[PDB]
């Protein structure tokens, strides 16, 4: 439907709006004409995608401007998704505009899920498949073809195929989804990696995880072509920050010392033999790096370096390299002498946690090095391999992690802690001492993000306090709101249970963990609530351990033989792949009516972007308060850091994590406004925190159902879902939890 | 075969525990027919592997399985695993010989509302006297 | 850290602290305003309805008093009588959901005493298993293929659970059922189902109406009843058809003669006009030549399905009234604030609150309309 704004028309893919889509949708223009960032809160059952595509398009479609949408999100999985919304929203606007606009839309992602050859996409690891994408297609395999065809060096048809036609014809005008664009692909035999990549500039929209706007190391190579006036969106950014401290963060094991010192002596060998043979090679190399030149220039734009810049590009130093490290040997011996170096200090007895200045200070002390040329360690190894044109990087993989280690460590000194001990897993017979580098500060991986894009929008349907993330994140909001579901009837039902049926309170704390009375407590809310529940049950714990121990204690139990008798019992695994067919399976059982529950960790993996929607989510189980380990360095170290800098106390901040990973599950359930389901959190420590919640979802619960018992939960959660089985008078939802053309109109006349 | 976890080796059976080896050699074959492509919108291997240089810190050991003094797996994860096997064999086992993920996507409460097409008919009330 | 007995007391009784004409009014026209609309629908009365019924642990509950199977065995009971009293040509039959089977109870035919007897032996047998949705309609199925096609096919689940455990894939009986024409409509018990919403839609032409879930004891007599009536069809399916029946003459005879239908001895019964056959009792398809026997009263029951009574509307108050007295029953309108006459659109002749139930539900002909000469 046709709909104005202030100053322009909006084609919304759908008869009838919501009011919350509306409001949502003239606050976002508010921000764009206005400018600056915006931390916006719609709820999850209210359509949001939808709402936030078609104002945006229409933006760029209709003012002179024309500018770019960036649209970032979770995971891969929330790509997939606003691709289909996207497409979806293109075909309504080409019907009622009959003329196809000329509009192109595609999202990054890694090699692995584009991946066409036989052979490599076989391959069960990204790297891998990195790996030998890179040898077909470097180039030194092309040009060892062309000087001599009887070399047996392979190519890959799919790359060589895009080089007939041009760029700008690499597909047709539209939008194309990874499975629309994988058909296309297959058919005219190409590569959908490198037709996405090359085609950002052309994108009107383009689409990608936050991995490819955050993480320097994939990110630097994409940044370059989006355009610097483009529209930022960050969907689903209530764990953001976690994605920027963990791009900055590394860690190094006993392993990874010892397979450094096998690749370093494995480069001393290659090196001399190169020498013995031609030395001309590493010739032509130490003259460009006199004169100043960096990997940029000497890389070619189809070759990549070996060793993605770890840290961000603007802290890269310009000058040339020290010296130290321009001879091939003299490298090595660099790289040598510092990889013992950190062997020993592997050997500490108890934990150690300092700052990277002392690391460094002591580093130069016993061993020769200065901070200089370690900022040069990645760029130079990448240097160094590829005159050496390993054919097999194997064995050197293991020093691209200490060469990201010395340019993370001698680059940033504020912010970052590095931390050893002895006892990575405290129950272990032997110790396995590891050192981690963290990042403690979230605002330095986001800092370039809000300094170039002059307007951002932090959407998310599950994101409070809204006043947390400015400070956690340094960045100012033009507008921040949330907004509540002008809903006809209670479509969700939460409770907060607190105590058992034998009045006996109930709580996840990992040192009780193995107490009968919580666990069958549990057991039997977890059995009580299937029996009722019609079709879905989704149940959330607060750690894997915890997941584990629980199932194993209610098998012995015998509790999940009484779940047997009403629904499968699906559960995830640390396997990928394995999950994946557990929700197809899932998926499955609630459509065909035989009914399964889902037993997956509330910080896991299946957490962040499957939606258990209408069928698939009818009530959803919180066991527990998904806190995290509390006894742990790097949350110490953080806690520590944020409450100095940003004056966050540690309470404080704990709860926050916890609760916006129990509502981002919470808010799973609702697709839409006719979708129902029961919110169940099952905590002692949940009664005290409800205006921490939501808006949206602490406005559905009442003061009665903040402390309640299994029994009393059972009873409330009979009545309402038999209530919302029943039809709904129309005249109810007319024109207030729903609105036509006529009552859109109405209502722009009203606020004039 | 029923999950119970495999405690330290008891009694059990000398003739049946010599298929235990035949019977792990099933449940692989088993698992390797179920493994099969899975739809994009909820594929998960996708997303861990969307960023297959990321190299953050390793998560604590809360996030990971549990494991003994040393070092071996503590055994929890295999009767989980026999869970998801069993209900997946139980929902191939129904099919038996004997676009659509994008209509899903879309919010139907915000679609057309269904409309009747039931016939109507006006019957003459004019019959032939006897 | 004090308990709410330190707080203070209750004080119970001060809670309690020390129109309707116009009510009743207004609430009978918000009901009556669902009443208002009224077209004549086409609709089938010759129908074969299936009846599965779900007999299973989910009935051991104690929701409706004494347990489900019991109160659902005795409403079928007054629907058998009630379904074959409306609709007399239509056939009917019985199946249950039981172990995790269907076991059918009674063959698909048209006497209503025999579904009677099934159900009532029934009574006494104990649910147990878990209910089978593919089970009750492949069997379903099965019994819906010798009726003849001018029948409209009807399948009418009563599921109590909210678990299935089928053998097969429950997606293909679906699209098998919209095949053969079947419509099936599901009165759930305690909640919403996935696949039951979705059987009843795809089978009613993306109708999602079919799908019925009670909230009380009361409102299971309803639901129950609105299952009587036939069903509308949609305009697409055509399955106009003539049939050929006759009219048997009704014999007394001093002697017994055996009977065609059951060869038993029996002092009367109805000649065939065909084969000179007579059968026991009507309406019932002949056991000779196979064409269904019926009485002119039979087809006179469901004519007044074909042209429904247009609805009364209430008279304003403050125009006037044609007469102080109800037309038909001649009882006075009470003086009263709303007056309570309900006028005939076609005769304009006012009538009462019990006339305008009576003439709608009972009686179905205006008795103005009748009484005005042409
Ligand atoms: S060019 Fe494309 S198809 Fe060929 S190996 Fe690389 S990712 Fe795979
Ligand atoms: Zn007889
Ligand atoms: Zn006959
Ligand atoms: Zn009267
Ligand atoms: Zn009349």
């Amino acid at each position: 439907m046709k709909f104005y704004i202030d100053d322009l028309p909006v084609l919304f893919p759908y008869p009838k709006i919501y009011p919350e889509q509306y409001n949502y949708m003239c606050d976002i223009k508010k921000t764009l004409d206005v400018g600056g960032n915006s931390i916006l809160e719609m709820p999850s059952g209210t359509g949001k995608t939808v709402s936030l595509l078609s104002l945006t398009i229409a933006y760029q479609m209709h003012y002179p401007e024309h500018r770019k949408i960036i649209y970032c999100s979770r995971t891969m999985s929330e790509i997939e998704k606003a691709l289909v919304e996207l497409e979806n929203l293109m075909d309504y606007r080409t019907k009622e505009l009959g003329y196809q606009e000329d509009f192109r839309g595609l999202g990054l992602t890694s090699r692995k899920n584009l991946c066409l050859h036989p052979e490599v996409s076989k391959e069960r690891k990204g790297t891998v498949v990195d790996e030998k994408c890179r040898r077909m297609t470097n180039g030194q395999a092309k040009r060892k073809l062309e000087e001599d065809p009887e070399a047996n060096v392979e190519l890959c048809e799919y790359h060589e195929n895009l080089y007939n036609i041009e760029v700008e014809d690499y597909l047709p005008k539209g939008v194309f989804s990874f499975e629309k664009l994988l058909k296309y692909c297959e058919e005219k035999t190409l590569c959908p990696y490198f037709i996405v990549r090359r085609m950002i500039s052309l994108c009107n929209i383009i689409i990608y995880s936050y991995h490819y706007l955050l993480d320097p190391k994939i990110a630097e190579r994409v940044s370059n072509e989006v355009s610097k006036d483009s529209i930022v969106i960050f969907d689903e950014a209530h764990n953001i920050d976690n994605v920027c401290i963990e791009s900055l963060s590394l860690d190094l094991t006993t392993d990874a010392l010892r397979r450094a010192t096998r690749g370093a002596n494995a480069l001393d060998e290659r090196i001399s033999e190169v020498r013995k043979v031609d030395s001309q090679k590493l010739q032509d190399e130490y003259e460009k790096l006199v004169q100043g030149l960096h990997s940029a220039d000497i890389l070619t734009d189809q070759e990549e370096p070996f060793v993605e810049t770890p840290v961000l590009p603007q802290d890269l130093l310009t000058e040339a390299i020290p010296g130290n490290i321009r001879r091939a040997e003299h490298f090595v011996s660099f790289l040598k002498r510092l990889i013992e170096y950190l062997k020993t200090r592997m050997k500490v007895l108890h934990v150690i946690s300092e700052t990277p200045k002392s690391f460094l200070q002591h580093l130069k002390q016993l061993t020769f090095i200065e901070r200089k040329p370690l900022r040069f360690c990645s760029e130079r190894l990448s240097l160094l391999v590829r005159t050496l044109e390993v054919t097999e990087v194997e064995d050197f993989t293991a020093l691209k992690d200490i060469a990201t280690f010395a340019t993370l460590i001698s680059t940033y000194e504020e912010g970052f802690l590095l931390i050893i001990e002895p006892y990575e897993i405290e129950n272990a017979a032997v110790p396995n001492p590891i050192m981690r580098f963290t990042c403690l500060d979230a605002s330095i991986a986001i800092k370039p993000v809000f300094e170039r894009f002059s307007s951002v929008i932090i959407t998310s349907g599950t994101i409070s306090p809204l006043d947390m993330y400015p400070r956690m994140l340094n960045f100012k909001t033009v507008l921040q709101k949330s907004y509540a579901m002008t809903l006809a009837k209670k479509s969700f039902l939460p409770m907060i249970i607190t105590k058992g049926s034998d009045q006996v309170a109930i709580s996840s704390r990992f040192e009780i963990r193995n107490d009968p009375s919580i666990v069958r407590n549990y057991g039997s809310m977890l059995v009580e609530f299937a029996k009722i529940t019609p079709d879905g049950m989704v149940v959330f714990f607060p750690s894997y351990l915890y997941m584990e121990s629980i199932v194993s204690m209610w098998q012995t139990m015998g509790i999940l033989d009484e779940v047997w008798k009403h629904k499968l019992i699906l559960v995830e695994t640390p396997d990928a792949q394995e999950t994946s067919l557990a929700l197809e399976t899932y998926r499955k059982a609630c459509s065909n009516g035989r009914g399964a529950i889902l037993l997956s960790v509330a910080r896991g993996k299946v957490s962040e972007g499957i939606d258990f929607d209408h069928q698939y989510g009818r009530t959803v189980l919180m066991i527990g308060i998904p806190f995290q380990y509390t006894e742990s360095r790097i949350l110490k170290a953080r806690l520590e850091f944020m409450r100095e800098n940003y004056r966050i106390r540690e309470n404080d901040f704990l709860s926050f994590d916890a609760m916006r990973h129990a509502a981002q599950c919470l808010g799973r359930v609702l697709r839409g406004k006719d979708d129902y389901g029961v919110m169940v959190l099952a905590d002692r420590r949940f009664s005290r925190k409800r205006s921490q919640l939501p808006k949206w979802i602490a406005q559905g619960l009442s003061d009665a159902d903040l402390n309640l018992s299994t029994d009393m939960a059972i009873s409330n959660t009979k009545q309402f879902l038999r209530t919302m089985a029943q039809p709904t008078d129309p005249k109810d939802q007319e024109g207030v939890s729903v609105w036509s053309y006529e009552d859109l109109i109405k209502h722009q006349n009203s606020r004039k | 075969l029923r999950g119970e976890k495999i405690m330290q080796n008891d009694r059990g059976d000398v003739i049946i525990d010599r298929y235990l080896t035949l019977d792990q050699e099933f449940d692989r074959k088993d698992d390797d027919m179920l493994l099969h492509p899975v739809k994009k919108i909820i594929d998960l291997d996708g997303n861990i592997q969307d960023d297959p240089v990321v190299r953050g810190n390793r998560p604590d050991f809360t996030m990971q399985p549990g494991v003994d003094i040393n070092g071996n797996s503590d055994g929890t994860v295999d009767i989980l695993k026999g869970m998801n096997r069993l209900s997946e064999k139980m929902i191939m086992a129904l099919k038996n010989e004997y676009n659509d993920e994008r209509n899903e996507l879309k919010i139907d409460d915000l679609n057309e509302s269904y409309k009747t097409n039931y016939a109507i008919i006006h019957l003459k009330r004019n019959a032939h006297e006897k | 850290g004090g308990y709410a007995w330190e707080d203070e007391i209750k004080r119970s009784w001060d809670l309690v602290k020390v129109a309707s004409l116009v009510a009743s009014i207004v609430e009978a026209r918000k009901k009556r305003t669902a009443k208002k609309n009224i077209t004549p629908y086409q609709r089938g009365i010759i129908r074969s309805l299936i009846l599965t019924l779900d007999c299973s642990e989910a009935m051991l509950e104690k929701d409706l008093r004494p347990n489900r199977h019991a109160m659902i065995i005795q409403y079928a009971i007054d629907f058998v009588h009630e379904f074959f009293d409306q609709n007399p040509i239509s056939q009917m039959g019985i199946i249950i959901m039981r172990n995790g089977l269907a076991q059918l109870v009674s063959q698909v035919s048209g006497n209503p005493q025999d579904h009677i007897d099934a159900l009532k032996s029934i009574r006494k047998q104990e649910p147990k298993g878990n209910p089978s949705l593919q089970n009750a309609l492949e069997m379903a199925r099965g019994l819906l293929l010798p009726v003849p096609a001018h029948c409209t096919r009807e399948v009418l689940i009563v599921f109590g659970s909210l678990s299935t455990t089928d053998p097969g894939d429950i997606h293909q009986t679906i699209d098998s059922l919209v095949s053969e024409k079947i419509r099936v409509k599901v009165l759930g018990l305690s909640a919403q189902v996935a696949i039951c919403k979705e059987l009843c839609k795809a089978t009613n032409y993306g109708d999602e109406s079919f799908y019925k879930i009670l909230l009380d004891e009361t409102h299971l007599k309803e639901l129950f009843n609105e299952a009587v009536t036939p069903l509308p069809v949609n305009k697409i399916n055509k399955g106009f058809t003539l049939v050929k029946m006759g009219f048997p003459t009704r014999i007394f005879e001093d002697t017994p003669t055996f009977c065609s239908c059951h060869s038993k001895l029996v002092y009367g019964g109805y000649f065939c006009p065909n084969c000179h056959s007579k059968v026991c009792s009507l309406p019932t398809v002949c056991p000779c030549c196979d064409l269904m026997l019926i009485l002119s009263t039979h087809l006179a029951r469901s004519y007044h399905h074909l042209m429904p009574l247009k609805t009364f509307a209430e008279v304003p108050t403050t125009e006037k009234f044609r007469s102080e007295d109800c037309f038909s029953c001649q009882s006075r309108f009470p003086i009263l604030l709303t007056s309570s006459r309900y006028r005939c659109e076609d005769c304009k002749q006012e009538f009462c609150v019990d006339c305008d139930v009576f003439i709608h539900e009972i009686l179905h002909n205006c008795p103005g309309c009748e009484s005005k000469p042409v």
